[PDB]
């Protein structure tokens, strides 16, 4: 019958973000997405303001075809890692996300621009890290307060981090708020931050006709 | 500071809509406080109801819903059934401290018919008398609503000493049970003749006696 | 399904030490966060410990910090709580806790254990119960439903567990709460059986008192 993909332990989002153990959903194509009720988070604790909306785009798109891009980030330390997101115990992070931190107490104002002139739509998923204390904010991103402002030709979005102590998840009180931005052909995107940017490593390919759907079941076909 | 207050008790009837609230003393209740709702079924049976202010736990029936009412948290029961009759606890996470639990709201679904207690009086056993001690046991069971009054009488005279009465308790079938004990020495057990236990419930009084 | 049960109930004296354990099953224990919550006799709930899925991050409240030490053995699926320097006001039923994060935000304290009672006050010694029976005596033949009984007098500490006929008798067992006789607890329970039944066959009372390692059985003689 149909082409069903089982998330098993990785949910629709953790597969898009690339949390540890979720490599098996990379390159996967499906018509229906089996979101098991037994799924668990396995990386840094996060939250998606429109979790139901973002979860919808991933399920409806019908494919996890990630495409790489090189952002020449300025002087920030790239490939950050934390012990709540261990893969093979390597302190790790989302394999689709890039955590940027200051190098020698110098986090510079960034300004990168990525253009789509192709024949597919691009899905940029990025985040904003919310430090727990103003000392943790400074130890990671020198400047205070933080700033993230991702823009297109028709959409300007600006996120201001909320510093504070949240409930303990994997023994951690900080959080990362994940957002998304869709860049249609002819449009472009502009990352601009002075701190707290959970930068992306690329974009997913979007189908112009999205016929897939999601399910939350119990067994394989 | 950091004191969570919620209603002491609420009462309702089947099919109606009830709203339980949870106020924070530190100020307004915010999404960032992460209101949690727990239900205590009798015999220390706890089950988590609502987390993240509004997210509904897996096994929870859809009639439950949690939201934010002004500066408070709120648990709304839409179409309450008799099995909603339990104590509902609140939990707010205050960054500073941590989870702090409210007094809890005891919810009563008004339903079961007026029940008369089945009273029974038991004498002291020979094994106990071998220890020169004696304890009458009056067992009150299967009554509703939940209030009784126990008076003891020994040889016509009412007893005002050595009588020990328990608090009313729920049963399996949502009816009530209660108990009271009268402890005296074996010598005083022979030194009297008539012992009676009188359960005054809803005015009507039921007694069981022996001799 | 997901299932937690506490163990280690006992009486300790103030200033001593007691260790609680929680046997976990129904999920991969090493991937989830655990906490301990207690309930004082005043029916209030209070959080006392938290431990990460890997034990790296542990947190306590000010009420027990420095005194309580939480641990877990991910290879056996066992949650521990080492209590020490105990005070009177620690007396509570100690519950195993865990949450459930799936639909967007999580649900803290979803799934609770049965809770095991710990009595901080050392005012009295662990005194096992004497099990005395409760018989009609005045065979009135009022109705077919005759009522048997069982007295569990002067025991300490809580709790006792009365069960009839080793588990066969389950219809309306009605175990009443205990009281405080002088310094010790007394408790009773009464089962109802048909009048044709009690002349015919034996009903026996099974009284188990864990804290004093006593399980007494008492046959009711008329
Ligand atoms: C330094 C880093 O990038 N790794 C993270 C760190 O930022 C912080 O989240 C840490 C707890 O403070 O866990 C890990």
């Amino acid at each position: 019958p149909l082409r069903l993909v089982d998330g098993q332990t990785c949910d629709i989002v953790n597969g898009a973000l690339g949390s540890p153990g979720c490599d098996h959903l990379n390159g996967a194509e499906w018509d229906i997405f089996i979101e098991r009720p037994t799924a668990v988070d396995t990386c840094y604790p996060f939250d998606v303001p429109d979790y139901q909306s973002l979860r919808s785009i991933l399920a409806n798109n019908g494919k996890f075809e990630f495409i790489a891009e090189e952002f020449q980030w300025s002087t920030v330390t790239q490939n950050g890692g934390s012990n709540a997101c261990k893969r093979a115990n390597v302190n790790d992070f989302f394999n689709r996300l890039n955590w940027l931190t200051k190098s020698g107490s110098t986090y510079p104002l960034q300004n990168l621009t990525k253009i789509n002139n192709g024949d597919y739509a691009r899905l940029y998923i990025w985040g904003v890290h919310h430090p727990s204390t103003d000392q943790e904010q400074t130890n990671l991103y020198k400047n205070n307060p933080g700033r993230v402002t991702v823009s297109t030709k028709t959409s300007q979005t600006s996120v201001v981090p909320n510093i504070g102590s949240r409930p303990w998840v994997r023994g951690l009180s900080s959080r990362i708020s994940f957002y998304w931005t869709i860049v249609e052909p002819g449009d472009l995107i502009v990352f601009n931050t002075i701190g707290n940017l959970i930068a992306p490593r690329g974009h997913y390919k979007l189908n112009s006709q999205k016929k897939s759907t999601i399910l939350n079941t119990a067994v394989p076909i | 500071q950091a004191v969570v207050t919620q209603e002491s008790a609420l009462t309702t009837s089947p099919g109606e809509t009830v709203t339980l609230t949870c106020r924070s003393s530190t100020g307004a209740v915010t999404t960032s406080n992460y209101a949690n709702w727990v239900q205590e079924k009798p015999d220390h049976l706890f089950t988590g109801l609502i987390g993240g202010t509004n997210n509904r736990a897996p096994g929870v029936p859809a009639r439950f819903s949690g939201s934010l009412i002004g500066d408070k948290a709120a648990l709304t029961i839409t179409g309450a059934q008799t099995e909603d009759e339990a104590i509902y606890f609140c939990a707010l996470w205050y960054s500073n401290h941590s989870w702090v639990f409210g007094g809890g709201t005891k919810l009563t679904v008004l339903g079961q018919p007026k029940g008369a207690p089945s009273v029974t009086l038991f004498p002291p056993s020979s094994e106990e008398l071998e220890t020169n001690k004696a304890t009458l046991v009056c067992t009150i069971t299967d009554f509703y609503p939940g209030v009784v009054t126990v008076d003891w009488k020994v040889d016509g005279t009412p007893v005002t000493q050595g009588m020990e009465t328990t608090q009313p308790s729920k049963q399996s079938n949502n009816k009530y049970m209660a108990s009271s004990y009268l402890t005296l020495t074996a010598r005083a057990w022979e030194r009297h003749s008539s012992y009676s236990c009188q359960v005054t419930h809803e005015g009507h009084t039921v007694e069981k006696s022996l001799s | 399904e997901v299932q937690l049960q506490e163990s280690g109930e006992g009486l300790v004296k103030p200033g001593g030490s007691l260790k609680l354990s929680c046997a976990a099953s129904g999920f991969t224990f090493s991937n989830y966060d655990m906490s301990w919550v207690r309930q004082t006799p005043e029916k209030r709930l209070e959080w006392v410990a938290y431990i990460s899925s890997g034990g790296d991050y542990i947190y306590y409240a000010d009420t027990v910090k420095g005194r309580f030490t939480i641990s877990r053995d991910n290879a056996r699926n066992t949650l521990y709580l080492q209590m020490s320097s105990l005070k009177s006001e620690d007396t509570a039923m100690y519950y195993c806790t865990r949450n459930y994060y799936y639909g967007s935000l999580p649900v803290w304290f979803a799934y609770w254990g049965q809770g095991t009672l710990v009595t901080v006050s050392g005012a009295a010694k662990t005194t096992p119960p004497s099990v005395y029976p409760l018989a009609p005596g005045s065979a009135a033949q009022t109705n077919s439903m005759v009522t048997l009984g069982c007295l569990v007098k002067g025991y300490f500490p809580e709790p006792v567990t009365v069960t009839w006929n080793s588990g066969s008798l389950s219809s309306g067992v009605h175990t009443f709460p205990a009281v405080l006789q002088s310094d010790l607890y007394t408790l009773s329970s009464s089962v109802t059986v048909p009048s044709s039944t009690w002349p015919s066959e034996t009903v026996t009372c099974n009284v188990a008192h864990p804290a004093s390692s006593t399980k007494v059985d008492k046959k009711i003689v008329p």
